[PDB]
């Protein structure tokens, strides 16, 4: 019944935005749509994060179908602009890709999210 | 045409148009580009696959078992098994089931007397999962090929502890594991297991 | 069946688990009457949670799930169709097709 | 004609935002050139292709008629209205230009 | 150190203040200072790269102009890639102005990584002193009352110290693991400091070396503002609404507050569906998942005060008051005169010791100085919010 399922709750929102400002300062978070599809479409997405407040909604449900397509999970966020100061931007962001790089600080808290994403799904 | 971007070939007789293995893309394909002794998948019988979720791999199961053999695909999503549904529209030995193999018989009727499964699933319950596809459909002494993921199934246990108790899981439903494998370097932590399900001498 | 939308009729209520006009109504001729509390008039079943639903429709008759009567299924599909004497009209893998992937179009229904 | 004809209305039943953004010609061609709508949603902006024109118009009217080909993939019932207005996005950028 | 010895909550009367919104020539205000003597002052920053001087102390009628200063694309940084930034001049965002509490000196600051200080009566630069640093865009100042104590802070986690008088460094506190947005500081040698997004907020001994830690934890995200009313205790307002009193018995807050402004502007399901089906329209809606909290955009308490006043894009500037035990704060009212983005917010006093004569001047934008950060906002213009308050 809805379509911008699942959506995720608030605390566990807040531990996805730390995620995505730690992945953004690790530069390893490939913001928005047009590096999520390139990202997913590589094979080097581990998962997505999105806003669904967004306009129109289904901008990002590209992300849902891809995601079951190549094992990758995503979820839904209540917040664009906290999830715009999540990326660090002025602008409020309703997507944002966690990517694969050996090179990572956040190696172990990406994975713990995806854990909690995962159950979600 | 490709079904996801593989690159087929094509030779001439007096056209074949041999679509080409990744086995990256599939367990299945990673566990024939490992080397296999005895496969249960055949040019001629039926068999049932578990976890096909598009033709990543089921493409080339239906490859396999050809002109004569059938296959039947077990999902449950929309819209990867959209994908089966007119991807299945050109090959006939394709038929998916959207039911949740938790219960195998809530669709009983629409396969009779299966010969071969194959796991490839995410799921914890991966032995009970297959064991009540197993008990009901499959052919006395027709085998099981398992694709386990160790990080999915049980991910806080060591390594070969994971393969190690579900052989046994397999081995208390008269599932007798022929051989083992891992894939490593085409999958890293994974494995294929090779058994055939007995019934009638088990030691 | 008189149409092959009669058997997404009738797997619309076995993926469900619900008995429809027809699995009521050939047992009513093929299982008669006998008593209620004792000496079942008694059916081996393969699916559990339809039993309930069975024995709804029927009062005195014993319905089983057990692995002997999984066995005995079974191995009617291992001996296929053959102990059917002439009465499968047509094959049973022609209707497999048409019914898995019909009752595929109608639970992914687009 | 004809067949022109009743292009043109499945393409303003099934995808609208296709046929709001760019017109029925580029959107009815569009579903063959991916193969399929299904393989244009998870195709970029980038790894589209349509027809300083080319360098900018090519890439951000790609961004919106992909964005519509989503909104027609996932919907069951799409909208006429919404591709009007994701077509008004590129109208702003083609004042620009 | 000093208490909370005044108790005048009760005499100010909202519904019968003057709200006023004035007309300004500038753009995207991003700060309010006000200046009291111990005539009245006001000073501004604006996005056009602009120093205004306006004058507030006719409470009668709205501020009248005095003076301006606009800086420009013509400051460039004549090098690109040095260790100095001393042009006199903005090139880019400015973040805050600051008047002395002696108001003979007056520095902005902001992405320029400059805090370049002016005289105040010819509107002519009198130095500038750069942080010598790439990431360390300072954002917000605290001046330290009846002194030159000038406590910054910056982006690359630095809470810098100067006297104006001198033209000198004294010294640079470090612990903050994200960035500093607001400070605010006292007559003492303490200041409060808050964190970007780590919610570590430290009420800071300035010569001792030492730093407290406030966390607190809809759900939050950030500390947004946070002023200085006592010695003991302070106020954060955070982006989840979450207003807490704080004090120095727990690392707990001594009063937890929920959503003030009240609730987000629930999105338009004609712009987030487009679905020609409605019943769909309301189904990516979320129902109550998807409803959102407004933050404070300020949090002002005049010093040594039961009152505290809150601000935000709903358009109402909400002021509380804190009662006689110390332990809570209470709604007072509501100020509706403007809205839009309120940035910063300073009231200057007159009269006698018994009738406190006050003007509100709260910034009033589009977007805020640190960021856009804005969604269907209603009814906003830039300007100047002045209140006139007696009683």
């Amino acid at each position: 019944n809805p379509k911008a399922f699942p959506l995720a709750d608030a605390a566990l929102t807040q531990q996805i935005l730390d995620v995505v400002q730690q992945a953004a300062n690790l530069r390893q978070l490939k913001k928005g749509a047009n590096e999520a599809t390139k990202t997913l479409n590589r094979g080097i997405s581990e998962f997505i994060i999105m806003a669904a407040d967004c306009e129109p909604i289904e901008i990002l449900l590209h992300l849902p179908l891809l995601c079951e397509d190549k094992n990758v999970p995503y979820v839904f966020v209540p917040s664009r602009v906290a999830l715009g100061r999540a990326c660090g931007v002025s602008r409020p962001v309703i997507a944002a890709s966690i990517t694969t790089n050996d090179a990572s600080a956040i190696k172990t808290q990406i994975y713990a999210v995806k854990d909690k994403i995962e159950t979600l799904l | 045409e490709s079904v996801y971007g593989e690159k087929r070939i094509s030779v001439e007789e007096p056209k074949v148009e041999y679509r080409v293995w990744n086995p990256f893309r599939s367990k299945l394909a990673a566990g024939i580009m490992g080397g296999l002794d005895e496969l249960f998948i055949a040019p001629g019988k039926k068999v049932l696959y578990l976890g096909a979720a598009s033709g990543t791999s089921v493409s080339h199961v239906s490859d396999v078992v050809g002109p004569e053999g059938v296959v039947y695909a077990v999902e449950f999503s929309h819209r990867p098994g959209r994908e089966l549904i007119s991807m299945a529209k050109k090959r006939p030995n394709i038929i998916p089931i959207i039911e949740d193999a938790r219960h195998p018989q809530k669709y009983r009727m629409l396969i009779g007397m299966v010969d071969c499964v194959f796991a490839d699933v995410a799921q914890p319950d991966q032995a009970r999962i297959i064991a009540l596809n197993s008990h009901m459909f499959l052919k006395d002494q027709g085998g099981v090929v398992i694709s386990i993921k160790a990080n999915c199934i049980d991910s806080t246990v060591d390594a070969e502890t994971v393969f190690a108790r579900e052989v046994q899981k397999l081995r208390e439903e008269r599932i007798k594991p022929l051989e083992q494998l891992t894939l490593e370097p085409y999958e890293r932590d994974h494995c294929i297991v090779v058994g055939r399900y007995m019934r009638s001498g088990l030691k | 069946f008189k149409g092959a939308a009669e058997a997404l009729e009738n797997a619309n209520d076995i993926s469900e688990g619900l008995v429809s006009e027809s699995l009521k109504a050939i047992l009513d001729l093929n299982l008669p009457k006998a008593s209620s509390k004792k000496k079942n008039i008694t059916l081996a079943i393969s699916d559990k949670n339809l039993g309930p639903s069975i024995k709804e429709e029927f009062p005195y008759v014993d319905c089983i799930s057990n692995e002997l009567a999984q066995d005995l299924i079974r191995g009617v599909r291992l001996h296929g169709e053959k102990l059917f004497k002439g009465l499968q009209s047509g094959d049973l893998e022609r209707a497999q097709l048409g019914l898995g992937h019909a009752y595929s179009r109608a639970k992914v229904k687009f | 004609r004809q067949l022109y004809d009743y292009l043109c209305e499945k393409m303003h039943t099934v995808a609208p935002n296709l046929s709001e953004l760019i017109g029925e010609v580029i959107g009815a061609r569009l579903i063959s050139h991916a193969g399929s709508l299904t393989n244009l949603s998870k195709q970029a902006a980038s790894t589209v292709q349509i027809l300083k024109n080319k360098g900018r118009i090519s890439r951000y009217l790609a961004n919106k008629c992909s964005m519509a080909s989503r909104i027609d993939n996932y919907s069951e019932e799409p909208s006429n209205v919404f591709g009007s207005v994701l077509k008004k996005q590129v109208e702003q950028r083609l004042e620009f230009y | 150190q000093g208490r909370v010895f005044r108790y005048f909550g009760d005499k100010l009367l909202i519904s019968e203040a003057k709200q006023s919104f004035t007309r300004v020539g500038e753009n995207n205000l991003t700060c309010i200072s006000c200046f009291q003597p111990v005539r009245l002052f006001a000073y501004t920053v604006s996005k056009d790269l602009q120093l205004t001087k306006y004058d507030i102390t006719d409470f009668s009628k709205r501020p009248k102009k005095l003076k301006y200063a606009k800086g420009g694309a013509k400051y460039i940084p004549t090098s690109k890639h040095e260790y100095e930034n001393t042009t006199e001049g903005h090139y880019d965002e400015i973040l805050t102005v600051a008047a002395s509490p002696d108001g003979k000196y007056v520095v902005t600051g902001g992405r320029d990584r400059k805090l370049i200080v002016w005289s105040t009566e010819s509107l002519s630069p009198v130095k500038v002193i750069p942080t010598k640093d790439r990431r360390g865009e300072v954002l917000s100042l605290a001046f330290r009352k009846n002194s030159d104590q000038l406590y910054a802070s910056c982006a690359d986690f630095k809470i810098r110290t100067y006297s104006i008088n001198q033209f000198s460094q004294l010294e640079i506190l470090y612990g903050h693991h994200d960035i500093v947005e607001d400070i605010s500081a006292l007559a003492m040698e303490r200041c409060v400091t808050v964190g970007a997004r780590d919610r570590t907020a430290m009420l800071w001994k300035i010569p001792d070396e030492t730093r407290l830690t406030f966390r607190g934890g809809f759900c939050e995200g950030s500390i947004d503002v946070v002023s200085m009313v006592d010695d003991f205790h302070f106020i954060t307002g955070s982006d989840n609404g979450n207003i807490c009193l704080w004090s120095l018995a727990k690392k707990k807050p001594i009063f937890t507050e929920r959503i003030a402004h009240g609730i987000l502007p629930e999105p338009s399901f004609n712009d987030i569906s487009g679905e020609t089906d409605e019943e769909l329209r309301k189904r990516q809606l979320q129902g109550k998942k998807l409803l959102q909290p407004f933050w404070i955009t300020s949090l002002y308490a005049i010093p040594y005060s039961n009152v505290f006043i809150s601000g935000s894009w709903s358009g109402s500037l909400k002021v509380w008051k804190i009662s006689d035990n110390l332990r809570s704060f209470e709604l007072l009212g509501e100020l509706s005169g403007a809205k839009g983005v309120v940035t910063k917010i300073q009231v200057v006093e007159s009269g006698k010791h018994g009738k406190e004569k006050f003007r509100i001047l709260a910034s009033i934008a589009k977007e805020h100085r640190l960021g856009r950060w804005i969604a269907n906002v209603s009814g906003a213009r830039n300007g100047i919010y002045s209140a006139v308050i007696d009683q």
